[PDB]
C-alpha cells in the first residue's frame, strides 16, 4: 500500500550494511548494475541524460493522453507552453514535483530530439562506461578533459584523457540550437 | 490425545495423506482413496460356494448345445452359436473372474464376502428394473460384444488418480482392484441377461450410474482426516461400558503408551 | 519461485469441485454481494446474496479461480467455469 | 461462553476454517500490532495520527507491517520476551519446503 | 483489528523464528532505564514516578501516556523496558543447558573439548539436527576432562599434531540448585563455578562449535544464557489497578520485580563501597534466586518466593502452563462474544434441521448485516422497531466505524440509512447457528441449525436429533453460536447442516433414527393388526406436509 | 542520473469496484498512490511509463472481508540524487545564510561558507543577491552544484551542495 | 509386520466394547505411529519429539520447556499446523483455507 | 555374509566396515532357523534402484525426509541388505483395495 521493488535481501536480523553513498559509483542496493527486469531476468542499469528523461516522459504522457480517448467512447518557448497543457490533463495537480521537473528538463534540455538523441546514446554506449557516467557525461555540458574528469570524479582513468577528449569534442557539435 | 497426535494431518490435492511437515502418512487415504460416508458394506459373489455352483453362475459357452445362452434370454442367441471371435472374450470374462476368485481367497484368510466398498451396485439393478419396467419374458437385445465391453471400458473410467505418469497410473489401478473385481462379479454375461434381464437403454444407464456414483466417493481435498480419524476411535472409547486378557480402556491406554511392561503378555502357536 | 506455477495442461488435480471449494466460493461470492459487488446473474427477484451467489454459480457467471496448492509449493489454477459442480 | 478446545476440534474436523478464524479472533479476542521488518517483535511506535512509526534499535521508520493476531498471543509473545526469549514474527517465508 | 486505522500494510505470520535476546539488544529495544524499586505516587502523587511503571512503558490510568505513540489503553500494546544486574545471573530453563556446554567445551581456552579427529566425533558432526547432534555430542564428551593439545594423526599414532591449545584438566561438574560445582585431580579441587567465568568461557567459543552444538550465531548465543540486562514487562504483562483513587492494587511481578531492583541495589552497594569478597556472593546469591523466582517459581530446589499472606506468588512460568493456562486457556481455548446457553426439551412438530430458539435470546444475540439494496427497505423498517419489538435491531454502525446504540438514540424514529452500513440486528428467523453440546467428542457434537424463534425459556431440538448430541432432555445445557459473516454462515449450510451429517463416517453408517416415542409408536403401527378408518386416516394424510393430495 | 526503475505496489479493491472496467480504477490507484511520491529507498517517483501495458495480475481475494489484494507491477522513471552527483539547477531564495539552488523536483542548498572567497552577499540591491568581480548570483540564475549531503523527508528530499571545487557555480 | 499386528490389536479392543469403526481412521493412527521407522509413543516423550513446529508441539504437555528449546535452538516455525495458525489468529489451511481465491480480470468482462 | 554360530569377539568385529567399497553383513546361526519374510503379516518389500527413487520423489514430489522410513537394523532391511537411502516398494494387502504400494526410506 506504498511502493515495493523485485530485490529482497535475507534478514540476518543484522542492520549493518547500508554504506555512504559517493560520486565514485556507490549507488544504492536498487541503483547497481545487475537490476532485475519484471519478467525475471537481467539487465544493465537504466540512465537517461538530461533530455532523454524529458523525451520518455512526453512519449509516456502523449500515450495516456492517447491511452484515455480509446476508453473516452464506452521551438524552446513554444515547448514550455504545450508540456503545461499537457500535464493539466494527464496529471492531478498532486504531481508538483513531476510539473517542476518537466520544466527543468525542458529548459536544461541537451538534446531536442529522438534522433539527435538516438546518435548520442551511440557514441557513448560505445565507450563501455557505467550508465551513469554515460547519462551524467550527457547532461553535463563540458569541454575539457580535466574539468569532465572532475565534474564526474568516478572516471579518473576509466578512459583514456586525449579519448574522452575526442567523445567530449563530438558532442559539442551534436548540440541542439534553440 | 489422539486428537492432538493427529492435529495437522489431512488429504492434499493430490489424494495423499499429510501432514504440517509435509512427510507423507498414507499415499491414497484408506489405501482406497475414497471417503468413508459414501462407502456401504457389499457382497463378492467370486468368493464363496463350490467353483461348480461358480461356474454355474459365470461360465458362458456359446459352442455347446447343452451351455449356450437360450434366444429367450439374449436376441443375438440363435445366432451366437458358434462364432468363436465372440467366445474369446467369453473365455477372457471368465478367465478374468477365476483369477478374481483366486485373488479374493488370498486377500481375506476366512473369505468373507461381505466388505465396505463404494457404489450400490445391489440397488441400481433394482432401480433400473423399476425405472425400465425389465420383465423376464421378452429377450434382451444386447450384443454379448455391449456387455462385456462395457464393463472393459468402463473400469478405464473408473478414476480415483489424474497423472499422466506410470507410477500414478500403475497406484489408481492397484487402489481400484477390489472395486473392478466386484464390479466384474456382478457384471458377468449370464447375470446380466438371466438374474438382472437388462435392456441396452437400462444397461448403459447402469454403467453411467456407476461412473458417476464412484468418482463422487472419492475423498475431497482438505478433509481433516487426522482429527476425523481421531475423534472416530475416541467417541466409541469413551461409551466404552465394560480365556484372560486385558481389554477395554486397560488395553488400550498400554497400547497407546507403547508399554514394554505390558500386563497380560500373550503368545500363540499354531 | 512463481516457476511453480503449473501450466493450464497437465492438471492431476480432480475436475470436480470439493465441498470445502463450493462453499468457499459460494461464501466469498456471497460476501462480495453483500459489500455491493456487481451481480452479473439477472436477479430473478433475489434479495439473499447466498440465493444469488447460488444462480451465478448455476449460470457459471462467477469470475472466481480457485488456486489449489499441492504439498511442494506448487499450483494449479482453474475456474469456477472450469470445475464441474455435479455434487 | 467457552468454545474449548474440545470445540476447536470439532471445527477442524468440520472444515469450517473461517467459522473458527472468527470464532477465535473477530468474535471473540481481536487484535491489531505494529510488527518491525527486522526484529519480529511489537517494538514499532505507531503515531497512527500522524504517521510517524519508528523501531528503536533498528533506525527502522520504512518497513513495518500491521498484523491481526489475538491480544492473549500479544501477551504470550511478550511473555516470553520477558524471560529473554525472541519470538520472533515474520509476514515473509524462506524455508518453502 | 484494535480500533483505528493506520496505513501501514497488513500481512500474516508466514514464520515464528525463535532465538535469545541479546543484552545489547534488550538495551536497544528499552524504552525505560528502570532504576527506582518503587511504584507510583511521587512524594505521594498519584502519578508514576520515572523509574519501575511508566517511566515511558505505559499508563496505569485512564490518561494518554505512552512514549509519543499514547493512543490511550486500548489500541496501544506494551513497551518493554530494562534492568542492569551489577553481576550476571543464570537463567532457570537454560540451567542445564549452561552445564552441558560447560561439560563440552574447555574452560579459559573456550574450545571444544572434542575435534573432527575424532572418529565417533565424525560420527557425530554428520548428525545435522540440533537436538540429536548436541544429545549425541555431549554424551561423547562428558567423559573427556582434559583438553587434548596433542593428538595422534590419522597416519599413524607415533606423530601426535597438536589440534588446538591448552593441556589444562577440566572439572567434573554437579548441580546444586542455582550454583554449579566442578572438582580437578589426593584430594579433589571441590570450587564454586561463576556466572561471570561460565560467561568469558562462552563469549570465547568458535562459531563453528556454536553451530555443531545446537545453536546459531545470529539468534541464540549460548553466551545470552546467562543473563546481564534483565527485560522489563510493560504494564499489560503485570496489570497494576487503581481502584478510583484511595487504592494501588499491584501484581505478582511487579513484586518480584521490585524485589530484584532491591537485591541489585543491595549487590551494587558492597561492588563499590566495602567490598568484603566473599560477604558480596550472599547479595549475587539472593539475586540469583529473585531473578530466576520472577521467571518460575515451581522449582526442584525448594524455596518458593512466598507473599506477604502465604501466596507462593504467579510466576511466568506458571502463567503460560495449559489446561486453562494461557496456551491451553487463553489460545487454544477461549471465551466467545454472540454466544447462548439454556436448557434443552424435545420436540416431534419441529424440523430435524432446526432449533427452537427462546424469544429472549433472539432479542439478545445479534447479527451485523450490511445496507444493500437487496434489503435496505427491511434494514430501514428493523431501525424503526427498535430493540424490544421482536423483528428488530440494537445497534448501527456506520461505514465510518462509529455505533449508535438504537436505544440511546433519541432519533431512531427518523433515522435514515446509506448503503455499506451495518445494522446489528435480532435473531431472525431461518438464519443459521451452531448448536452444539459440551463435550464435543466427534464432528457430530458440533451441528449447524436452523432459527425458529420460540417463546418459553428453553432450546427446542428435534427428537431425533439427540443420538448425535449424546445427551436427553434431563435438564441439559446446550452452546449455540451465531456467525457474524455471510461466508461464516455460508461454512455452517454447506459443511456443518444437520442433513449432511446423517450418514456418520465414524462407521459409514446413519447416526441419526427414529427414537423413543417415534420408535414403539412405529413398531405398534406397522402391523397386520393394526388398522384405521377413515376419519382418523384423512388427518394422518393432512399431516404430512409433503403429501400429493391423492386420497 | 534519472533512473528507470521495475517497481510494483499491493493495491486493494473493494466489492464494489468488481465491474467490468476495474483494470481503471486499479491503474487509476496506483498512479494517485505512486505518481509525484518520494521516498528514501527509492527518491522522487515522477512518471509511470506505459499505462496500458501495466500487469493487473489475478487478485487473491481475504478470508475476512470480500476485499481483494493485487500486485500491480509497473515501470516508473525515478529521480534519487546523491553525494558527490554533479547537476546544473536554478536559483529559487536567497538570504545572508545562502541561496537555494533547484534541481528537478528537489531544492539544493548552498551555504554561505560552500561558495569562495570573493562571493559576497548583498541584500541592498532587490532581489537580495551574491556578488563578485566576475560573478552575480540572483533571483534565477543557472548554477553547476556539487551535492555533498542528502536528507530523506515526508514527499521531498533535499540536499546541501558546493560551488568552492573547480568547474563549478554559475554558468 | 508391527504396523498389522498394531492394527490387529486396535481392531480387537473395539470389538472388545462390540462397536464397529472404518479400517482407515485406525490404519491412519497406526501408519502415523509407524512411519518415524518404528513404534513412536502417543505421549509428551512421544510425538512431542518430532520435528513439527515448536508453536504446535507446546500446545501438549511440555509447554514452556519446549518454548525454551525453540529460544535454545533457534527453531523456525513454518506456519503450516492448525495450533500455530490458531495461536495466530488467522485462516488455517486445514478444510475451507486449503486452496486460494482469486478475481480474473478477463472472465469479469466476458460476464455482463 | 558372515554367519556366526553364537558369538564374534569385539577385537574381532572391528574389522567389519574396515574395508571399502565392499561392505561385510553378519548374521547369527540361530537367528537365521526361521526365515522372517516367510510369515503371514509380512508384506513384500521391495529394494529400489537410483532410477526408481529418483522417479519415486519426482512424481509424488517430496524430499528424503518427507518420506516413511524403515530402520536400519530392521528384520527385513537386513535380511534384503538395504543400504542407508535405498527404498522399498511395500505392496501389501488391503480390506478396502486389495493392494496397497506403500514406500519406505532406510534409516
Ligand atoms: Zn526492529
Ligand atoms: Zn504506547
Ligand atoms: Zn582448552
Amino acid at each position: 500500500v506504498s511502493t515495493s521493488t523485485f530485490q529482497t535481501r535475507r534478514r540476518r536480523l543484522k542492520k549493518v550494511e547500508e554504506e555512504e553513498n559517493a560520486a565514485t559509483l556507490q549507488l544504492g542496493q536498487e541503483f547497481q548494475l545487475k537490476q532485475i527486469n519484471h519478467q525475471g531476468e537481467e539487465e544493465e542499469l537504466i540512465a537517461l541524460n538530461l533530455s532523454e528523461a524529458r523525451l520518455v516522459i512526453k512519449e509516456a504522457l502523449v500515450e495516456r493522453r492517447r491511452a484515455f480517448k480509446r476508453s473516452q467512447k464506452k521551438t524552446r518557448e513554444k515547448e514550455l507552453e504545450s508540456i503545461d497543457v499537457l500535464l493539466e490533463q494527464t496529471t492531478g495537480g498532486n504531481n508538483k514535483d513531476l510539473k517542476n521537473t518537466m520544466q527543468y528538463l525542458t529548459n536544461f534540455s541537451r538534446f531536442r530530439d529522438q534522433e539527435t538523441v538516438g546518435a548520442v546514446i551511440q557514441l557513448l554506449k560505445s565507450t563501455g562506461l557505467h550508465p551513469f557516467e554515460v547519462a551524467q557525461l550527457g547532461s553535463l555540458a563540458c569541454d575539457t578533459a580535466d574539468e569532465a574528469k572532475t565534474l564526474i570524479p568516478s572516471l579518473n582513468n576509466k578512459i583514456s584523457d586525449d579519448e574522452l577528449e575526442r567523445i567530449l569534442k563530438e558532442l559539442s557539435n551534436l548540440e541542439t540550437l534553440y | 490425545r489422539l486428537v492432538k497426535a493427529l492435529e495437522d494431518i489431512m488429504v492434499h490435492y493430490d489424494n495423499t495423506t499429510r501432514n504440517s511437515l509435509g512427510n507423507v502418512i498414507q499415499f491414497i487415504y484408506g489405501e482406497d482413496g475414497m471417503d468413508a460416508a459414501h462407502i456401504e458394506k457389499q457382497s463378492l459373489d467370486t468368493i464363496g460356494g463350490s467353483d461348480a455352483a461358480f461356474e454355474k453362475r459365470y461360465r458362458v459357452d456359446l459352442l455347446n448345445t447343452d451351455h449356450t445362452l437360450d434366444p429367450s434370454l439374449l436376441e443375438s442367441g440363435s445366432e451366437i452359436l458358434g462364432d468363436l471371435k465372440l467366445q474369446v472374450l467369453l473365455d477372457e470374462e471368465y478367465k478374468q473372474l477365476v483369477k478374481d476368485r483366486k485373488f479374493l481367497r488370498e486377500v481375506f484368510v476366512d473369505g468373507e464376502a461381505n466388505w465396505p466398498l463404494p457404489v450400490n451396485i445391489r440397488r441400481i439393478i433394482q432401480n433400473a428394473q423399476q425405472t425400465f419396467h425389465i420383465d423376464h419374458t421378452k429377450p434382451s437385445d444386447l450384443t454379448i460384444k455391449d456387455i462385456v465391453l462395457g464393463v472393459k471400458d468402463l473400469q478405464e473410467n473408473l478414476l480415483v488418480l489424474r497423472g499422466k505418469n506410470e507410477i500414478i497410473q500403475n497406484a489408481q489401478r492397484d487402489a481400484v482392484t477390489l472395486f473392478c473385481c466386484l464390479l466384474r462379479s456382478r457384471l458377468a454375461t449370464r447375470r446380466v441377461l438371466q438374474e438382472y434381464r437388462l435392456t441396452k437403454q437400462a444397461f448403459d444407464w447402469v454403467l453411467s450410474n456407476i461412473e458417476a456414483q464412484f468418482l463422487r466417493s472419492v475423498v475431497h481435498p482438505g478433509e481433516m482426516v487426522g482429527v476425523l480419524a481421531a475423534q472416530s476411535i475416541g467417541e466409541p472409547a469413551t461409551q466404552m461400558t465394560l480365556k484372560k486378557v486385558t481389554s477395554g480402556v486397560p488395553r488400550l491406554k498400554e497400547i497407546l503408551n507403547v508399554a514394554k511392561n505390558m500386563k497380560t503378555p500373550s503368545l500363540t502357536v499354531y | 519461485l512463481k516457476e511453480k506455477a503449473i501450466p493450464k495442461d497437465q492438471r492431476a488435480t480432480t475436475p470436480y469441485m470439493t465441498k470445502y471449494e463450493r462453499a468457499r466460493i459460494l461464501g466469498t461470492r456471497a460476501l462480495q454481494i453483500s459489500m455491493n459487488a456487481p451481480v452479473f446473474v439477472d436477479l430473478e427477484g433475489e434479495t439473499d446474496p447466498l440465493r444469488i451467489a447460488m444462480k451465478e454459480l448455476a449460470e457459471k457467471k462467477i469470475p472466481l479461480v480457485i488456486r489449489r496448492y499441492l504439498p511442494d509449493g506448487s499450483f494449479e489454477d482453474w475456474s469456477v467455469e472450469e470445475l464441474i459442480v455435479d455434487l | 461462553l467457552r468454545f474449548g478446545e474440545m470445540e476447536r476440534d470439532c471445527m477442524i474436523a468440520h472444515g469450517a476454517a473461517s467459522f473458527l478464524k472468527e470464532r477465535l479472533m473477530e468474535a471473540s479476542d481481536a487484535f491489531r500490532v505494529h510488527i518491525c521488518g527486522i526484529c519480529g517483535l511489537m517494538t514499532v511506535i505507531a503515531k497512527l495520527n500522524h504517521n510517524q512509526f519508528e523501531c528503536k534499535g533498528c533506525d527502522n521508520k520504512i518497513d513495518i507491517y500491521q498484523i491481526h493476531i489475538p491480544y492473549a498471543a500479544k501477551l504470550l509473545f511478550q511473555e516470553l520476551m520477558a524471560m529473554n526469549i525472541t519470538p520472533r514474527l515474520y509476514t515473509d517465508r524462506s524455508r518453502d519446503f | 483489528v484494535g480500533q483505528q486505522y493506520s496505513s501501514a500494510p497488513l500481512r500474516t505470520v508466514k514464520e515464528v523464528q525463535f532465538g535469545l535476546f541479546s543484552p545489547e539488544e534488550v538495551r536497544a529495544i528499552s524504552v525505560a532505564k528502570i532504576r527506582f524499586p518503587e511504584t507510583m505516587d511521587e512524594t505521594q502523587t498519584r502519578a508514576k514516578i520515572g523509574g519501575l511503571n511508566d517511566p515511558r512503558l505505559g499508563s496505569i490510568d485512564r490518561n494518554l501516556k505512552c512514549q509519543t505513540c499514547q493512543e490511550g489503553m486500548n489500541e496501544c500494546p506494551g513497551h518493554f523496558g530494562h534492568i542492569d544486574l551489577a553481576k550476571p545471573v543464570f537463567h532457570v530453563g537454560f540451567i542445564a543447558k549452561i552445564k552441558k556446554v560447560c561439560e563440552c567445551v574447555c574452560m579459559h581456552c573456550g574450545k571444544l573439548l572434542l575435534d573432527e579427529h575424532n572418529e565417533l566425533m565424525r560420527q557425530a558432526l554428520a548428525i545435522k539436527d540440533s537436538k540429536k547432534r548436541f544429545a549425541a555430542i555431549w554424551t561423547l564428551c562428558k567423559t573427556k576432562m582434559v583438553c587434548e593439545t596433542d593428538v595422534p594423526s590419522e597416519d599413524d599414532p607415533t606423530q601426535l599434531v597438536s589440534r588446538g591449545g591448552c593441556g589444562n584438566t577440566q572439572p567434573t561438574i554437579r548441580k546444586d540448585g542455582l550454583k554449579l560445582v566442578g572438582s580437578w585431580k589426593d584430594e579433589p579441587e571441590l570450587r564454586v563455578l561463576s556466572t561471570e567465568e561460565i560467561l568469558n568461557i562462552f563469549k570465547h567459543i568458535s562459531v563453528k562449535d556454536f553451530t555443531s552444538l545446537g545453536f546459531n550465531e545470529v539468534f541464540s548465543r549460548p553466551e545470552w544464557m546467562i543473563l546481564t540486562c534483565l527485560p522489563v514487562p510493560p504494564p499489560p504483562v503485570r496489570p497494576s489497578i487503581s481502584f478510583n483513587e484511595s487504592q494501588r492494587g499491584e501484581d505478582d511481578l511487579t513484586f518480584k520485580l521490585a524485589d530484584i531492583l532491591k537485591a541489585n541495589i543491595s549487590l551494587e552497594t558492597l561492588e563499590h563501597n566495602g567490598a568484603p569478597h566473599h560477604a558480596i556472593e550472599e547479595a549475587e546469591s539472593l539475586l540469583q534466586f529473585h531473578v530466576a523466582t520472577y521467571m518460575d517459581n515451581d522449582i526442584a530446589g525448594q524455596p518458593q518466593a512466598l507473599q506477604k499472606s502465604g501466596r507462593p506468588v504467579k510466576s511466568i512460568r506458571a502463567r503460560l502452563k495449559g489446561k486453562e493456562g494461557r496456551i491451553r486457556g487463553n489460545l487454544m481455548g477461549k471465551r466467545v462474544d454472540f454466544s447462548a446457553r439454556t436448557v434443552i426439551s424435545g420436540d416431534p412438530n419441529l424440523e430435524l434441521d432446526q432449533v427452537g430458539v427462546p424469544k429472549s435470546i433472539a432479542k439478545t444475540l445479534t447479527y451485523p448485516e450490511v445496507v444493500t439494496p437487496y434489503n435496505i427497505d427491511r434494514l430501514t423498517q428493523l431501525v424503526r422497531n427498535g430493540p424490544n419489538e421482536h423483528p428488530g435491531a440494537k445497534y448501527v454502525i456506520r461505514d465510518s466505524g462509529d455505533r449508535i446504540d438504537l436505544r440511546y438514540s433519541k432519533r431512531a424514529g427518523d433515522i435514515q440509512l446509506q448503503y455499506g452500513w451495518k445494522v446489528e440486528r435480532h435473531i431472525m428467523d431461518n438464519d443459521p447457528v451452531l448448536f452444539n453440546r459440551q463435550p464435543s467428542l466427534h464432528k457430530m457434537s458440533m451441528m449447524a441449525h436452523r432459527v425458529k424463534v420460540i417463546p418459553y425459556s428453553t432450546f427446542r431440538l428435534n427428537l431425533s436429533v439427540t443420538s448425535p448430541y449424546n445427551a436427553d432432555f434431563d435438564g441439559d445445557e446446550m452452546n449455540l453460536h451465531v456467525p457474524q459473516s455471510e461466508e461464516t454462515r455460508a461454512e455452517l449450510s454447506q459443511l456443518c447442516a444437520v442433513p449432511l451429517q446423517i450418514v456418520s463416517p465414524q462407521s459409514n453408517k446413519p447416526c441419526m433414527g427414529i427414537v423413543q416415542d417415534t420408535l414403539c409408536g412405529i413398531r405398534k403401527l406397522t402391523l397386520r393388526d393394526t388398522f384405521i378408518e377413515l376419519d382418523q386416516v384423512l388427518n394422518m394424510l393432512y399431516w404430512v406436509p409433503d403429501w400429493d393430495g391423492v386420497i | 542520473m534519472f533512473f528507470i526503475k521495475d517497481l510494483s505496489l499491493n493495491i486493494t479493491l473493494h466489492p464494489s469496484f468488481f465491474g467490468p472496467r476495474m483494470k481503471q480504477y486499479l491503474k487509476t490507484k496506483l498512479l494517485e498512490e505512486v505518481e509525484g511520491s518520494c521516498t528514501g529507498k527509492f527518491g522522487y517517483i515522477l512518471c509511470v511509463l506505459d499505462y496500458d501495458n501495466i500487469d493487473i495480475q489475478r487478485g487473491r481475494i481475504l478470508p475476512t472481508d470480500g476485499s481483494a489484494e493485487f500486485n500491480v507491477k509497473y515501470r516508473a522513471v525515478v529521480f534519487k540524487p546523491f553525494k558527490g552527483e554533479v547537476v546544473d539547477g536554478t536559483v529559487v531564495s536567497c538570504s545572508q545564510h545562502g541561496f537555494e539552488v533547484q534541481v528537478g523536483p528537489m531544492k539544493v542548498f548552498v551555504t554561505k561558507h560552500l561558495m569562495p572567497q570573493d562571493l559576497t552577499f548583498n541584500a541592498g540591491s532587490n532581489p537580495p543577491s551574491y556578488q563578485s568581480s566576475e560573478d552575480v548570483i540572483t533571483i534565477k540564475s543557472r548554477i553547476r552544484v556539487k551535492i555533498e549531503g542528502c536528507i530523506s523527508q515526508v514527499s521531498s528530499i533535499h540536499a546541501i551542495g558546493s560551488i568552492k571545487e573547480d568547474y563549478l557555480g554559475a554558468i | 509386520a508391527g504396523r498389522a499386528a498394531l492394527y490387529k490389536e486396535v481392531y480387537n479392543v473395539i470389538a472388545s466394547d462390540g462397536s464397529y469403526v472404518n479400517y482407515r481412521h485406525m490404519a491412519l493412527l497406526v501408519d502415523v505411529m509407524t512411519t518415524q521407522g518404528g513404534l513412536t509413543s502417543v505421549t509428551r516423550h512421544g510425538f512431542n519429539r518430532s520435528n513439527t513446529g515448536a508453536l504446535m508441539r507446546c500446545s501438549f504437555e511440555e509447554t514452556v520447556e519446549i518454548l525454551f528449546e525453540a529460544g535454545a535452538s533457534a527453531e523456525l516455525d513454518d506456519c503450516r499446523g492448525v495450533s500455530e495458525n490458531v495461536i495466530l489468529g488467522q485462516m488455517a489451511p486445514i478444510g475451507t483455507g486449503a486452496f486460494d481465491v482469486m478475481i480474473d480480470e478477463e472472465s469479469l468482462v466476458k460476464y455482463m | 555374509i558372515f554367519v556366526y554360530q553364537n558369538n564374534i569377539t569385539p577385537s574381532a568385529m572391528k574389522l567389519v566396515p574396515s574395508i571399502p567399497p565392499a561392505t561385510i553383513e553378519t548374521f547369527n546361526e540361530a537367528a537365521l532357523v526361521v526365515n522372517i519374510t516367510h510369515h503371514e503379516l509380512v508384506p513384500k518389500h521391495i529394494r529400489l534402484s537410483s532410477d526408481e527413487k529418483r522417479e519415486l520423489l519426482k512424481r509424488y514430489r517430496l524430499k528424503e525426509s518427507q518420506l516413511p522410513r524403515i530402520q536400519r537394523a530392521d528384520p527385513v532391511a537386513l535380511y534384503l541388505g538395504l543400504k542407508r537411502g535405498e527404498v522399498v516398494k511395500i505392496i501389501r494387502k488391503s480390506e478396502t483395495s486389495g493392494r496397497y504400494a506403500s514406500y519406505r526410506i532406510c534409516m
